[PDB]
Formats: C-alpha cells, structure tokens, sequence
RNA sequence: AGGGCUACACACGUGCUACAAUGGCGCAUACAAAGAGAAGCGACCUCGCGAGAGCAAGCGGACCUCAUAAAGUGCGUCGUAGUCCGGAUUGGAGUCUGCAACUCGACUCCAUGAAGUCGGAAUCGCUAGUAAUCGUGGAUCAGAAUGCCACGGUGAAUACGU
RNA sequence: GCGGGGUGGAGCAGCCUGGUAGCUCGUCGGGCUCAUAACCCGAAGGUCGUCGGUUCAAAUCCGGCCCCCGCAACCA
RNA sequence: CCUCCUAAAGAGUAACGGAGGAGCACGAAGGUUGGCUAAUCCUGGUCGGACAUCAGGAGGUUAGUGCAAUGGCAUAAGCCA
C-alpha cells in the first residue's frame, strides 16, 4: 500500500518534471507532433491524479451510495422554517449543477411559510460522498420578515445526509440451528 | 356561385362573396370586379353565367385556394426543413417574428396548459 | 330494375364553360351547367430558386 | 353506353395491342362498380341512415341496399345485424353511365383534385377510391345539404394484375397521378 | 430588411475568407463571429463555424440557406423545457 | 441503531451549527474549515462546491 | 468581438384592442388647443398602390414646417352574422434609420384570419367641464410608446342621507 | 372448514341486476387578510388487489393467486 | 335430472373419485317449398382508428347450433326468404 501510494506519488513528481521538460523543447522546437504529444501525456496524468484525488476525496465505506438528505426546521420557528426551504432550494441547485438527479420522498410545508421538513433523495456517482459532509445545523442570520420591527433574528435548520443502504436479504432458518421438543 | 372549385355566397355582395376565395381578400377582390367590369354592389345571383364565366377567368390570374396553401406550407416546410431559427420557432410553436414568450403567446401557445 | 322503388332516371343536357356538352343521363332534372369539365380542368389538361432570387435581386 | 361503346372500339384494341392477348376475352372488362358509404353514426340517430341512402340513390340513379352489422362489436357500440351502412352496385349500361359521369363531371369538381393515386389496385386489379364530399355530384343540391356525406367507390374488373388493371383504367383517361 | 439598394450585407474579413477558400479548395471550417453576414452563392458546399455566443457551431452551407444571415443557424439559447 | 444515530444528531438551535450565513455583513463561513465567501447569492444559487471540496480535503 | 438583459410548463399587477348597429365600411364636408424645429422642421413638384424616394422653397419662427384634428354632420351600404364584428397569428414582397435590423426595430403592400358574443369569487376610479369618449403635441430619442408628461373637442348620471 | 372485504392521498358508495366510478375530507389555482387559518370562487386526481377466464362489452359475472377481516375448530 | 371420464372396444358398473350443466326458451326458434354457405387472415378503400360498412384474394368449417358436454350435421341439423 505505501509503495502503491510513494511510487504514484514520485511517478507524478517524476512525470511532471519530464512533461515540464519535454514542453519546453517541444516549445522550443515548434514541434507541433511533440507539443501535442506533450498534451496527450499531461491529459493523461492529470486523470491520474484526479483519480487519486477521488479515492482521497472518498475513502469512505458508502462514499459510492446515493443518499438521502433531510432537512428540519429548528429554532426560529416561521423564520427557521424559511429558512429550511431556502436550504432545499440550495441544496437541489448544487445538485442540478453536479449532474445528480433528486427526487422529494417527503414534505411537511411549514404553515405560514416555508416547509417544516423535506426528504430527498439523491441518485449519482458517489452522491453520499460528495454530500456527507453538509450534515449538520445551519445558523443564519438576517431580519426577520416574520418580525413587525425587523429585528435582526438568528434561525436554524438541520440537515442530515444518511446513504441509501440496500434492504438486508432475510434468510430462513436452518433447520440444524433448531430444537423441537414434543410433549 | 361556384368559383375556384368551392361555392360562393349568392345573397352577398360581389366583393364580399369573392372574399370567400381562400387567397382573394379586399384588395383582390375589388382588383378583379374592375377586371371583369362589375359593380361590387352587385349580388352574386343577379349575375348572368358568362359574368360568372368572366369572374372565373379573372380569378385564374391569381394564385388561390390549393396552390396557394401548398405554396404557404411548401415555404414552411423549407424553414423548419433549415433549420433556422423561423424553422425552429415553427416546430416548437412559439411566436416566429420575436414576440415575448414570457406572457401572452397564446395565439401560438393553444389554450393555457396548467401544470 | 324493380318498378316504382328507383329514382327518376332520365337524359339531361350538360354543358360546361369550356363549350364542351355531353348528353348524359342523370336524376337530377334541370340540365346542367358547369364551370369545369374533364375537357378543360387543369389537370386533365395537363397545364397544372434561392441563388436565383438572390442574384437577381442583387444585381451587381 | 357511350364509355362502352368506347370500350368495345378503343380499348379492346389498345389492350390487345398492349398485352399481346391472343383472344378478346383475354381483355379486362369492368365487371361492376360499387358505391358504399359507412354511415356508422346512424346508430344514434336511424333518420341520417335514410339520408345518406337518399343521397346515394340520387348520386348513383338506384336504391341503395342497406348493410347490417355482420358481428357485434363493443369499440364502435354496434350489435349484430345493426343496420350502420349502404351501397349500391351498378352493372351494365347503369356502370357505364355512372363511369362516364364520374371520369367526366365529378372527378373535375374534386375540391383541389391533384390526381388519384395509382397505388390503390386491389393487388388483382380491382381499383378502390374514396369520396369526402358528395357535394362533387352535381345531382346532389349544393342549398339541400343536410350533413357532409362522403363515399368509397370500387371498380371491380375482371384483370388478372395490377398492371391490367390500371392499363384498363387509364384506357378511359383515368386522372392518375 | 435592409434596404435592396444597398445590396446585401457582408462582413469585408469574412468575404475575404469566403474568397481565398472558394479559391485555394480549402475544406477547413472558416471560424467566425459575424452573425450578421449574409449567405452568399459562392459559400454553397463550404463549413461555416458562426459563433452562438459560447462557441462555434459548424453549418455546412446549402443552396437553400443562401439570402439568410449566418446568425438564423446558431442558436444563441438553450432551452429543453421546464418540469423536465 | 436508528436511536442511537437519532440522539448523537445535533440539537438544531443555538450553539450547534457548521455553517454561518449572515445576510447583514454579507459573509459566509464554515465553522469547520475557516473557508469564508462573500458572494452569498451565489452560495444560495449553489455554489456549495468551495465548502465541499474544503471539507472533503480536511478530512 | 460575439451572446444575454427580449428565454417560457406557469402565477400576478398596470395597460391597449375588442367582443358590434349609440356600430363597421365608402364618399363628401365642418369646428381646436397646446407644442417642437438647424447634424433640425422640411413645403412644393415628380415618381411609387403604399411605407417612402428624387429634386428642392421657407423658417432659429404670431411669418416657414411638422400639420387635413378626430369624434361630428350628410348620403349610401351592411341587417345581427363570429358577421363587411375582431385583428391576433403566419407566408410572401418591400421602405427607412443605422457600420450592422438573425437572435432582437418600426412601418408599408398582398395574402392569412385566432381567441373573443360583455367575463366567477372578488375588486377599482370618479361629485362638473368631472367621469366617459375623441383626436393633438412633447421629452427620452439615429431608429424604436399601447408607457409617461401635456393640450384641446364632445360631454353626462347621481349625492335622499350618515 | 364457512363467510365477508381490497375503488382518486384517507374514509366510505357504486357489484347484487355487465355498458354509465359518486360522497366527505384532502391536493392544486384564484380571491379575502398586514399575514395565516376560517371562509368564497374554480380545478385536478382511481383504467377498481393480482392474474387470468366469460362476454360484442366486466369495478361488476366466474376461477386461481396475494393481503386483510370475521366466525368455526368439538366428543377426545 | 342431463354430458364426459373412471368403465377393462355390446349393455351395465362404485367411492365425501376427476370435470361441467339443468329446474327453461320459442306461434317461431315449429311445418313445408325455394334458395344459400362459415371462422380467420391479407390487400385496396371517406370520415373509419386494433376492430363498423365496401371490393377482391387466401383458407376450407379452424364456423354455427337458444343455453353444459358428448355424439352428429354440406342432401346440411348451419343461414335467408
Ligand atoms: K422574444
Ligand atoms: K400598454
Ligand atoms: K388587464
Ligand atoms: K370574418
Ligand atoms: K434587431
Ligand atoms: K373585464
Ligand atoms: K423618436
Ligand atoms: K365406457
Ligand atoms: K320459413
Ligand atoms: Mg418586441
Ligand atoms: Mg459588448
Ligand atoms: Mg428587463
Ligand atoms: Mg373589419
Ligand atoms: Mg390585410
Ligand atoms: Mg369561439
Ligand atoms: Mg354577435
Ligand atoms: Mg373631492
Ligand atoms: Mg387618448
Ligand atoms: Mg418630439
Ligand atoms: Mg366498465
Ligand atoms: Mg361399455
Ligand atoms: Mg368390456
Ligand atoms: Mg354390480
Ligand atoms: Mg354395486
Ligand atoms: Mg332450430
Ligand atoms: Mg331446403
Ligand atoms: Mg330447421
Ligand atoms: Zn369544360
């Protein structure tokens, strides 16, 4: 493991220094071949590297998983709660942007405004892992528009990321494991 | 009361009867009742058959009825067929000469579809 | 033919714009007058871009 | 009988010519013409059924048959033996007739008629067309329309091939395209 | 439109390009960003990429699309519906 | 299981939070990694890209 | 430099145009106020069906131009129809400004001819030269108002009362 | 073993006697309100558990299969 | 009570054996004379579509029989007058 991780690592501090040699006399020559040689090699490396970068980036068990985000209003009560849909609304454009599709298991909309609590589900590749680290609460701070004199209020929302884990497959019991008596 | 492989109104006046032509309107219309020498006001069965005879010849000039709506969907064809933005504007069915779609477009739109 | 159950079938006179006229036998009664014929439409006569347009429209 | 006299002097040669027929009788004759109109929507209303009939016999100079379910189905709402159609056959000097007034005057005052198509052989030379708007026969009064009635007209001919078929067809100047 | 006695409307460095490939038979697509060019004959059968706005779409052009402005074949928006 | 994970979640109210989003000063900061934006339109619109990365490569 | 600010399943506000006969159309013919103009207003005349074009007066203006006010009135027609109501939309052909009208200008001609037949709950303005209705001008402005600012024409109903 | 059931998101009808899905809440849009509820004016949503049969045609009639209910399960 | 199998090529033959039906209908749906021939699929055809009516072809009873099943039925027992 050590030597698949120190020889990655002084492959690409090797590889770039060749790269950064080989452009500049590729530079140097006008040769259009080599330059784009060069290129090849630097595209090669840097999906390398990003593929390392990935693994670094997910270690985790379930980092691979869809997940479920859910988030629950807190403190600030109407505030808190929209508040909670601005974080759905938020949290629904990052995963527009990145590719994911989601889906809303469930709602409870606050009353007067904004929603008490939301279910998503997220599906892509390594959704879990790129979303695990938003669990947690969520403190913002602005004036209230449910507050007559505009004050300046704090509300809190929670959002927890757990992965989507397949159902255990229930198994009979073998009949070895069992004793039956008869009286 | 039969020009241009479809019927005309006999009770009406003779330009208003001659707007039933798909392709003739009011400008046509009168252009070919001074053409053919008769008065506008003229009802279309007050009309002696070689008048009717006359109107038909005037008529022939123009392009109307099935060469006019195959010329008009030949030209469509040809846009959406580019691939220009008219084309584009005319398959998806959205206004073509840079109307907002933001409100209104309901002429192109169809009745309002609720989500 | 059956009597009595058939419509009224007797020759009429039509003559179209063209001056083309066929004795014809038919139901309706009045002779008939017609403003086009198989002698005179179009089809049975047989009588029935872009580069262009724009150079002539742009004569230089 | 000016169209069979015309047969009888004209196509018969063209067609022996043609086909290089060693007898006349080799030589496609129109065994009948067939008028129908599917009056499905009579079910509701019987009276529209008289009217379409009255209309074909003013179109065709005969009394129509009136055509009957021959099994119930349930999609169009139609039992057995539920009278939903009628037609007409002409044979002889009534054929010919008719033949020359629908090549000659109904044919021409087909609204935007292009030319009917040469594809519509039955595969063994009968020919099959249809009519949208019996306001094409001048026997039918333009002011006296009731509802817009249309028709399908088959010409059933005694070719053995498509090919014989429309050679006998276009032997009348049959308006193909 | 403009007017007919202004002849139509074309950009001097794309008609330049349109006339040194007509002439050396070159078959490289002429990049550009004069969407208000008109299509002339002498184009037909040459790659034109007209630039959209963010990059450079490739239209081959056609008898048909003489008399048009290379701007009505590079869709300047994308749009795939909503609730999709 | 689930009530053990339910009482380790965090109370959402004061004190507890991993992320600040003041309007007011028009700042944005993560407790966590000190990563701190002041373009809180675009953080609202999605530009969660910056935190994540951030927390992903503190680990 | 090119693109966007002009997107478009949809929701709302402010408007314009209508759903006709107290009207539409055609012909003829009365009566305003206010204002703008020099890289401007532009007459006249000629050409074009038209938008406009060519030539070219006058005027820094109570002088010249924009610039016939329209509703009205007279005659004729339409005869209650989705119409000779409506004019959205679209096809073709053009004009002008502007380096440049594709995205994304205005206007003209020919064709086209949508919804709409008086609008649920609800809701707005107005007490007199007002409301309603009819034209006109200005700024912004190369071009681009159904917005805004201003000006005249016709011209009501009702107010018991709190 | 003998009976019942399974129909818009929920609770109930329609089955008997084949043609035709209703009510109440809920959801959505517009009102009212400073705002929410209440209230007012509008909309949408079930191809009838699952298969099969029968029928011109099945929520409906018949048969399996699944789920849910009742009863019964004795002398022994 | 009716139909098939069990039932062992005449009849008959049991079980809380295996499968289904009947407790009517029709004055025509009966008598006779005359005539006629199906299902299904393919091709063509106005609306008309998977499926209506029309024309031709292939096919040959795979239909039909007032209602279960069996045995019959073209000289038809099936369909029309
Ligand atoms: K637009
Ligand atoms: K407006
Ligand atoms: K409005
Ligand atoms: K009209
Ligand atoms: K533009
Ligand atoms: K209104
Ligand atoms: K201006
Ligand atoms: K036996
Ligand atoms: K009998
Ligand atoms: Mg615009
Ligand atoms: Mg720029
Ligand atoms: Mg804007
Ligand atoms: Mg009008
Ligand atoms: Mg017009
Ligand atoms: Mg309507
Ligand atoms: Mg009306
Ligand atoms: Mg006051
Ligand atoms: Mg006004
Ligand atoms: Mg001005
Ligand atoms: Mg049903
Ligand atoms: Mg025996
Ligand atoms: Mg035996
Ligand atoms: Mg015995
Ligand atoms: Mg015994
Ligand atoms: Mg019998
Ligand atoms: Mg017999
Ligand atoms: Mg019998
Ligand atoms: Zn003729």
């Amino acid at each position: 493991s050590l030597e698949a991780v120190v020889d990655t690592l002084d492959q690409m501090k090797q590889g770039l220094e060749d790269v950064s040699g080989l452009l500049e006399l590729a530079v140097e020559a006008d040769d259009e071949e080599t330059f784009n040689e060069a290129v090849a090699e630097l595209d090669a490396l840097e999906e390398k590297l990003a593929q390392l970068e990935f693994r670094r980036m997910f270690s985790g068990e379930y980092d691979s998983a869809d997940c479920y985000l859910d988030i629950q209003a807190g403190s600030g009560g109407t505030e808190a709660q929209d508040w909670a849909s601005m974080l759905e609304r938020m949290y629904l454009r990052w995963a527009e942007s990145r590719g994911f599709k989601t889906e809303i298991i469930k709602e409870s909309e606050g009353e007067v405004a904004g929603i008490k609590s939301v279910t998503i589900k997220i599906s892509g590749d390594y959704a879990y892992g790129w979303l695990r680290t938003e669990t947690g609460v969520h403190r913002l701070v602005r004036k209230s528009p449910f507050d007559s004199g505009g004050r300046r209020h704090t509300s809190f929302s929670s959002a927890f990321v757990y992965p989507e884990v397949d159902d255990d497959i229930d198994i009979e019991i073998n009949p070895a494991d069992l004793r039956i008596d008869v009286y | 009361a039969r020009i241009a492989g479809i019927n005309i109104p006999d009770h009406k006046h003779a330009v208003i009867a001659l707007t039933s032509i798909y392709g003739v309107g009011k400008t046509r219309s009168k252009a070919i009742l001074a053409a053919a020498g008769i008065a506008e006001d003229v009802k279309i069965s007050e009309l002696s058959e070689g008048q009717i005879d006359t109107l038909r010849d005037e008529v022939a000039k123009f392009v109307v009825e099935g060469d006019l709506r195959r010329e008009i969907s030949m030209s469509i064809k040809r846009l959406m067929d580019l691939g220009c933005y008219r084309g584009l504007r005319h398959r998806r069915g959205l206004p073509v000469r840079g109307q907002r779609t933001k409100t209104n477009a309901r002429t192109r739109k169809g009745p309002r579809k609720p989500i | 033919m059956k009597k009595d159950i058939h419509p009224k079938y007797e020759e009429i006179t039509a003559s179209c714009s063209c001056g083309n006229v066929m004795k014809i036998r038919s139901t309706v009664g009045h002779d008939l007058n017609l403003d086009v014929c198989s002698k005179c439409h179009p089809f049975f006569t047989g009588k029935q871009g872009r580069v262009d347009r724009f150079n002539k429209r742009f004569n230089i | 009988a000016k169209l069979h006299d015309y047969y009888k002097d004209e196509v018969v040669k063209k067609l022996m010519t043609e086909f290089n027929y060693n007898s006349v009788m080799q030589v496609p004759r129109v065994e009948k013409i067939t008028l129908n109109m599917g009056v499905g929507e009579a079910i509701a209303d019987k009276k529209l059924l008289d009217n379409a009939a009255a209309d074909l016999a003013a179109i065709s100079g005969q009394k129509p048959l009136i055509t009957k379910a021959r099994k119930s189905v349930a999609g169009f709402k139609i039992r057995q033996g539920y009278p939903i159609g009628c037609k007409v056959t002409l044979r002889g000097e009534r054929m010919w007739e008719f033949f020359e007034r629908l090549i000659t005057i109904a044919v021409p005052r087909i609204r935007d008629f292009r030319g009917l198509s040469a594809k519509s052989f039955d595969g063994r030379g009968n020919y099959s067309m249809g009519v949208r708007e019996q306001i094409i026969f001048p026997e039918i009064d333009y002011d006296k329309v009731d509802r817009v009635r249309g028709l399908d007209i088959t010409i059933t001919t005694t070719a053995k091939s498509d090919e014989e078929g429309r050679a006998l067809l276009a032997a009348f100047d049959f308006p193909f395209r | 439109p403009r007017s007919l006695k202004k002849g139509p409307f074309i950009d001097l460095h794309l008609l330049k390009k349109v006339e040194k490939a007509v002439e050396s038979g070159d078959k490289k697509p002429l990049r550009t960003w004069s969407r208000r060019s008109t299509i002339f004959p002498n184009m037909i059968g040459l790659t034109i990429a007209v630039h959209n706005g963010r990059q450079h779409v490739p239209v081959f052009v056609t008898d048909e699309m003489v008399g048009h402005k290379l701007g009505e074949f590079a869709p300047t928006r994308t749009y795939r519906g909503h609730a999709a | 299981e689930k009530q053990a994970m339910e009482d380790n979640k965090s109370d959402i109210g004061w004190g507890s939070q991993i992320r600040s989003y003041v309007l007011d000063d028009s700042r944005i900061k993560d407790l966590r990694t000190g990563v701190e934006t002041r373009n809180t339109q675009a953080v609202l619109d999605g530009s969660l890209d910056q935190f994540i990365e951030a927390s992903l490569k503190a680990g």
